[PDB]
Formats: C-alpha cells, structure tokens, sequence
C-alpha cells in the first residue's frame, strides 16, 4: 500500500 | 470469483474492501489515473453476486534519470501500489491470483523486480509477500504519516519488499539483510  | 480489468463503473463498489485497516482510501483522481495510465495492471476480483471482493493496482516505471547516479536509483520495476482483499473471502488464493497475474505482466516487460511498500505492522501482508518469494530490500524511515497501532505515534515506517525477476541473474537488487538498510522518504521520488 503506497502511503496517501 | 472472476478477475477482470477495472472500469471506473466500479468506483462505487470497493467501499467493503476499503473499510480494511491497512486499506488507504485514496482520491478519485488516483485511482483514475491508474486506469488512464496502466489499465492492464488495475484488476478487480468479483464474486458470483457482482461484488468486489479483491483489486490490485500496479504499474511500470524507473526513476526519473535525473537520479541515475543515486545509490536509490530505481532501474524498469513493476511497483504493486495497492492490494486488498475482503475478509470474509481471504486465504482462498485470490490476493496471490492477483499478485501472479501482476508479475506475469512484470516478466514480459523485462521488469528487473516488482517492489512494494508495506507498514512495518502489518504481519499479515509481510508473511503473504514473503510466501511467494518477496524479502525486505529497505526500511523507509516515517514512510506512513501515520500508524497502525499507536496514536502518539505521528508515522510508520516501511518495508520495501521485492520479489526478483528473472532478467536479475546476478541478483544484485535483492539483500539477505534489508531491515538493517535504513533511507529516508525522500529518496522515493515520483
Ligand atoms: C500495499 O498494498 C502492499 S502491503 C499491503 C497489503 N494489503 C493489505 O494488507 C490489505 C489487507 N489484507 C489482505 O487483503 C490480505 O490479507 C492479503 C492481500 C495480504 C492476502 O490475501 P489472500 O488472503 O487472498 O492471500 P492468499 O493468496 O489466499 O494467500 C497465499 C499465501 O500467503 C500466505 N498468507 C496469506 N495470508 C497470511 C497470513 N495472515 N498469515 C500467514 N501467511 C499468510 C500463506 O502462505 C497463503 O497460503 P495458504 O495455502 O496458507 O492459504
């Protein structure tokens, strides 16, 4: 998951 | 379950994967601009009543040249920006069919690896990537701006996972020692  | 490409009809439909807790919710655009730009790497799961069970979002890319002289330089990779799948329908293959059909892409373009960052909680993830070939490369230091866990905490850091691919004969983008490697955000670069 890439962070926001 | 079925797997077929994204289509931004589907938009309304990830909420139940979404309410994950190590599932972002990202922006609109986002997730659009993955459909725009790697269509064939956005692939959702469907069960037999219609609903998104599992996606993965992912795409091809190095790092810009004007870091070609940097140790973080990123050589042509497939990057997993995104996967989840819903509770009630994990432990059935489904997060590893969609992992498989990434990589399948990732060997055809000649991709050096397929990386992936992950928090450093999330065990689950770590033990499902690490199954399939995947192994800490670095640490990203406060890569998450928030944790998982800890509320006084203000980050996360990050695992960045690969899995080699088999143009890396000599198996130099991989190490037996990644958590000891240790960089800072802002040697990711977009
Ligand atoms: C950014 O996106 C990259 S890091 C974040 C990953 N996503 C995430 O954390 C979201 C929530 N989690 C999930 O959606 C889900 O747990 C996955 C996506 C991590 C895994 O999905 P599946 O449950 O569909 O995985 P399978 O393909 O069924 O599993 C294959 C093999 O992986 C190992 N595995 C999987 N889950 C495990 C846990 N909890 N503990 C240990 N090992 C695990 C197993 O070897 C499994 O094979 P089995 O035959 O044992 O099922």
């Amino acid at each position: 998951m890439d962070e926001l | 379950v079925t797997v077929r490409r994204f289509r931004p009809e589907d938009l309304n439909k990830l909420a139940k994967c979404n309410l994950d807790p190590f599932t972002e919710t990202y922006e609109l655009g986002f997730y659009l601009q993955y459909y725009a730009k790697w269509p064939s790497l956005f692939q959702v799961a469907e069960d037999q009543h219609g609903n998104i069970i599992g996606y993965i979002m992912g795409k091809l890319e190095s790092s810009p040249d004007v870091y070609r002289f940097s140790p973080h330089y990123l050589p042509w990779h497939a990057h997993i920006t995104a996967v989840t799948v819903a509770p009630e329908a994990r432990r059935m293959g489904i997060g590893r069919l969609l992992t498989e059909q990434l990589e399948a892409a990732a060997d055809a373009a000649d991709a050096w690896f397929v990386d992936l960052f992950v928090r450093t909680t999330n065990h689950k993830a770590i033990a499902f990537y690490k199954s399939m070939g995947y192994s800490v490369y670095r640490v990203v230091k406060d890569y998450y701006g928030d944790h998982s866990a800890d509320p006084s905490r203000s980050s996360e850091d990050a695992y960045d996972m690969r899995k080699p691919m088999k143009r890396d004969v000599k198996r130099e983008h991989i190490r037996e020692d990644g958590e000891k490697h240790e960089v800072d955000p802002s040697v990711v670069w977009h």
